[PDB]
């Protein structure tokens, strides 16, 4: 039961730090 | 080539004590022709005397003529005691079956030295009467029973013991009806009973008013009075009992149980509640016998279980809810098939509701166990191939098959009729059985592919409960299991998770982790409450028989919980009562001092972790919780004079100033030489010419 | 194997949609980073060798729980962000660690060292057994112990010997490995070693050979570098700051104590100063026995004879003593040493230390 939601953190979040993170960090921070 | 792959793969046992054996016999391990070569090596190193390096060419070769050839002349005590320790393993594998060749050539002259380690391990008829003939001390054969009779494997059921028990007058057998209870659990385990009065410590009992408060108040007494006897709580009040009803009664007799353990009769006082008037009150009574009772089969001076047999039948149900789990711990080293007869119709229909028969397989496991009997064996097979009466949930058939995997060990060419049922349908826990077969059959362990094929299956419960048994013997794996025990600690599934714990509390009382402590804290609130009602309770069983100390980071999680609820401050009288166990002071041990196993002290952890489980999911009966005083063994060091009756000696410190007998101790060597094995435990001293002491 | 077979198999089939995704923001084009401080914001700082010092964000991969300051972790050219973490099972992250438990060493097995061991189990065997005895004066029992001398006979036997009766698991780290290769590292190995043996401390720390770090000179440049004063300043506030029931156990060794920091020292948490004592008849039995075990020796070879009559040489000579005696049995011709050459270097050895100490004083 909470085996999945250990690693929901770091699959459901991370299709959003693609789009997200990446514009967040242009140019070279 | 010839001997090795010949010797590898048999259905039967390997060596023999007949003197005309060349291993020739039945069937053929090697050419004759051949034979003769492997007696060329005996002139070399005979006259040499290479003995030390003649052994390492003798294992790797593994011939069972090459031992007796090799003994002929000169002296028969240094030169033989070399070989206890080196011959039957140097190398991984283990073959036994060299010193039982080698017997023939002693049985005209032996030794007192050689023949005294041959009595046990294996334990042949003729291996132990062979050191009582070169013996003409009475004293001497004394202190060879105490190491036989904690052995037990082998010989211990009835038809073995308590014939052999009676005695007569000879110079071969002598076996006094006194060693019996002196060598055996019986009268050293009532002086620590009567000992414990002394150094009692404080006590929580009290028995409040409410009937409701009335059940947590007579269970922790039964937790308390472990090894100690107070009458004057129960028989002044006889309230704080009948008060309670349904499940909770039977509870609350159970705790009068744990009072007359160790006694001589308990069964007198245990009377007025046997019957009365109502079928719930008479239920607790067979749950309290069996409590009482538990550690000895055959009682002190009097056979007292031979009444409590007789009252399994019942076509109740709460009577027969305790009549089946009661005696099922109790008749531990007596087998009968008076009870397996009455039982297996009433485990037919299997109904929980009525007949109450979800506690049979557990009773015919820890009662039958390291026995032979043809009667359990055909028709439990019969049963679970068949799949009669109304069974289809997975909870029965894990009961048949997990309490299958427990008899057959000791037994050999009668361990392929179980074969059948384990590979009939498929489980978690008897994948791993098909590989530890070999365990029992081929008479010790520690090969390459016994092992490692264990662990790939780890990266369910029964697989990591084999690697802490295999891992003692075992000076590689046991270093790289310390990392598999903490990935199989996280897992979905409260079968490992309620393993884990049981396995590490035997490991962790002279090794404290805090990783250990810290998953508990955790453990309590996960998914569901019936979790947290189990977890006050587990983290009171790796501290049973400790108090402060290392427990002292432990003891502050439970502390935390009082009562929450009305059911919440029945649940953590659990954790408080394990915690002062046996007055604060217990131990646990799965071995003994004979460097043997114990089958029964296995079994009970496997029964234990079948049951147990009524706060956490799968309920199934409150009264298991009762289980582990099954499988906890007495703690004391014993000492001895020349006279072999129990007198006051002083020995080496313990952990309290002073070691007599009938005291607490454990681990603890002595410098003294003694006669015959010197070893831990009860031992038979002696002192110099040099220094006269009566001490 | 074949239970895992039905379970792994099905499992990694299952996952391998979420494998996808990872490879996708992993990239080919990797480089190991430098961590320095990690912030809730999911914000971190790396360098790659060529120091371009940046500042990114932290994505989702692993649990914080395995992201250390001072650690390496992986990146890519894009953003420069933390793809991932460097696994550090290669690279060891303190100097030197060997924990021994229960080791061979004892009071009884060092010779006439006793004088020493008087001193030593009252600053470590005392207040682990009776605790009770430093609460009734309200005194802090010293945690440390300054040795003397030289090794192989006072610092290496005592060393271990203290664990045994103590029940103590021996870790002995090099003092020349306090300044480690890298900046930056100075406090984060100063609490490594208090925090592994801190959880369930049977436990006594070695330290051995500092010629240096002790030293910080007029300052921390123009010769000086910054490793030495981060693991200095530290290393007293962790010493003096944790104050335990006399389990956890911090002993050092050096030579000379004048060139130490005397801010380092803080008297009156360590009050033990031993000094070196020279090795009896038992002692220096016990380092013949281990080169003249492999080296050949006749029935006439006795361990007794050869320190009867002796200049009471340190570990160093003794051990020379025996390697002079091999070689006259080299340029004889001989594997078989007789007497007669442990008593001609006996004297040789001998007459290179101390003779008439220039004969005079009237």
């Amino acid at each position: 039961l909470k085996q999945t939601e250990n690693d929901l953190k770091d699959i459901e979040a991370r299709i959003k730090e693609k789009a997200g993170v990446k514009e967040s960090d242009t140019g070279l921070a | 080539d010839q001997v090795e792959k010949d010797a590898e793969d048999e259905t039967s046992s390997d060596g023999s004590k007949s003197d005309g054996s060349a291993a020739t016999s039945g069937f053929e391990f090697s050419k004759e022709d051949t034979l003769r070569l492997c007696l060329d090596i005996v002139p070399y190193f005979l006259k040499h005397n290479g003995e030390e390096d003649a052994v390492d060419l003798l294992l790797e070769i593994e011939s069972i003529d090459k031992l007796p050839q090799f003994v002929d002349e000169n002296t028969f005590q240094r030169v033989c005691q070399y070989m206890v320790a080196c011959v039957p393993l140097l190398p991984p594998p283990e073959d036994v079956a060299f010193l039982k060749t080698a017997y023939s050539i002693y049985l005209s002259q032996n030794e007192l030295t050689d023949a005294i380690a041959l009595a046990v391990r294996l334990g042949e008829e003729d291996m132990i009467r062979s050191v009582f003939d070169a013996t003409s001390d009475p004293v001497m054969h004394k202190q060879l029973a105490y190491i036989l009779a904690a052995q037990k494997t082998s010989f211990e059921y009835e038809g073995v013991q308590d014939i052999i028990g009676n005695g007569k007058l000879s110079e071969h057998f002598l076996y006094l009806a006194k060693e019996l209870n002196l060598t055996g659990p019986k009268v050293p385990e009532d002086i620590y009973k009567s000992h414990l009065d002394n150094s009692k410590s404080v006590f929580s009992s009290a028995g409040l008013d409410s009937a409701q408060q009335n059940l947590a108040s007579s269970f922790v007494n039964g937790f308390l009075n472990l090894g100690y006897c107070n009458d004057k709580l129960i028989v002044d009040n006889d309230n704080w009992v009948y008060k309670t009803k349904g499940d909770g009664m039977t509870s609350a007799v159970a705790s009068i149980g744990s009072i007359y353990q160790w006694n001589l009769d308990g069964l007198q006082q245990l009377d007025k509640y046997l019957y009365v008037d109502e079928p719930e009150v008479k239920a607790g009574a067979l749950l309290g016998i069996g409590i009482s009772a538990s550690g000895v089969h055959d009682g002190e001076v009097e056979p007292a279980l031979l009444l409590l047999q007789d009252y399994v039948t019942n076509p109740d149900t709460k009577i027969s809810s305790a009549a089946i789990l009661g005696l099922g711990i109790a008749f531990a080293g007596s087998k009968n098939d008076e009870v397996l007869g009455l039982l297996l119709p009433i485990a037919a229909s299997t109904d929980l509701p009525i007949e109450t028969a979800a506690m049979a397989s557990l009773a015919l496991a820890h009662v039958f166990v390291g026995t032979c009997n043809g009667d359990i064996t055909t028709s439990i097979m019969d049963n679970f191939l068949e799949r009669t009466a109304i069974e289809l949930k997975t909870d029965w058939v894990r009961f048949l098959a997990l309490a299958l995997g427990i008899l057959y060990m000791g037994q050999g060419e009668q361990v392929d009729d179980v074969l059948e049922t384990i590979s009939a349908i498929e489980h978690p826990m008897t994948s791993a059985i098909e590989v530890l077969v070999g365990s029992c059959a081929y008479t010790g362990t520690g090969d390459v592919l016994l092992i490692q094929d264990l662990l790939h299956r780890l990266t369910l419960a029964y697989a990591v409960l084999g690697i802490a048994l295999i891992a003692l013997g075992e000076d590689i794996g046991k270093e790289m299991s310390l990392r598999h025990f903490g990935h199989l600690m996280h897992y979905g599934n409260e079968h490992i998770r309620r393993m884990v714990p049981l396995a590490m509390g035997i490991v962790s009382v002279s090794d404290p982790q805090m990783k250990v402590f810290d998953t508990l804290t955790r453990f309590s609130h996960d998914a569901d409450l019936e979790v947290s009602m189990n977890s006050i309770f587990a983290m009171g069983l790796c501290g049973a028989g400790t108090n402060n100390a290392r427990l002292a980071q432990l003891l502050r999680q439970l502390a935390s919980y009082y009562s929450r609820e009305q059911d919440a401050l029945f649940i953590t009288r659990l954790a408080q009562g394990l915690l002062h166990l046996g007055k604060g002071t217990m131990t646990m041990d799965v071995f003994n001092d004979a460097h043997v196993l114990n089958k029964v002290t296995l079994a009970s952890i496997l029964t234990t972790a079948v049951g147990l489980v009524s706060p956490s999911f799968m309920l199934k009966h409150h009264q298991l919780f009762y289980m582990l005083n099954a499988g906890i063994r007495p703690k004391f060091i014993l000492a001895l004079n020349d006279e072999g009756e129990p007198i006051k000696v002083n020995v080496r410190v313990g952990q309290p100033v002073l070691l007599n007998h009938g005291e607490r101790a454990e681990l603890e060597t002595d410098e003294y030489i003694s006669y015959t094995s010197h070893i831990e435990g009860v031992v038979i001293l002696k002192k110099n010419p040099d220094y006269r002491e009566e001490e | 194997f074949v239970s895992n077979s039905e379970i792994l198999k099905p499992f990694e089939k299952k996952q391998e949609e979420e494998k996808k995704q990872l490879e996708e923001i992993r990239g080919n084009p990797l480089s190991i980073g430098t961590l320095e401080e990690i912030i809730d914001d999911d914000h971190a700082i790396v360098t790659s060798p060529t120091m371009p010092d940046y500042y990114v964000s932290i994505l989702s991969f692993v649990d914080k729980e395995l992201l250390e300051p001072g650690c390496s972790v992986l990146l890519h050219h894009k953003t420069m962000s933390i793809v991932g973490v460097l696994q550090d099972d290669a690279d060891p992250m303190v100097s030197v660690m060997k924990m021994d438990k229960s080791p061979t060493e004892s009071y009884s097995d060092i010779g006439g060292l006793e004088s020493q061991i008087q001193e030593i189990k009252e600053s470590v065997e005392l207040p682990l057994t009776h605790p009770e005895l430093y609460e009734e004066m309200g005194i802090k029992p010293p945690k440390g112990v300054i040795l003397y001398g030289a090794p192989g006979t006072g610092k290496t036997l005592l060393a271990k010997a203290v664990a045994n009766q103590t029940s103590a698991t021996f870790l002995r780290i090099v003092g020349s490995e306090l300044i480690q290769k890298y900046l930056g590292d100075g406090p984060r190995l100063c609490r490594q070693i208090f925090k592994v043996a801190g959880e369930n401390a049977p436990s006594i720390v070695f330290i051995d050979e500092i010629d240096a770090i002790g030293t910080k000179r007029y300052d921390s440049n123009s010769g000086g570098e910054r490793e030495i004063q981060r693991t200095m300043l530290e290393l007293l506030n962790q010493l003096d700051g944790f104050d335990d029931r006399g389990d956890v156990k911090v002993i050092m060794a050096t030579n000379k104590i004048e060139t130490l920091d005397p801010a380092l020292i803080r008297p009156g948490r360590i009050d033990r100063k031993i000094l070196f004592e020279n090795p009896d008849l038992s002692t220096k039995k016990k380092i013949l026995g281990i080169h003249t075990s492999k080296m050949n020796l006749s029935e006439d070879v006795n361990l007794e004879t050869l320190v009867t009559t002796k200049d009471d040489l340190s570990g160093a000579d003794i051990q020379a003593m025996c390697t002079e005696a091999g070689l006259l049995a080299l340029r004889e011709r001989r594997m078989q040493v007789t007497a007669e050459d442990f008593k001609q270097a006996k004297e040789r050895v001998m007459k290179n230390k101390v003779e008439e100490n220039l004969e005079g004083l009237y």
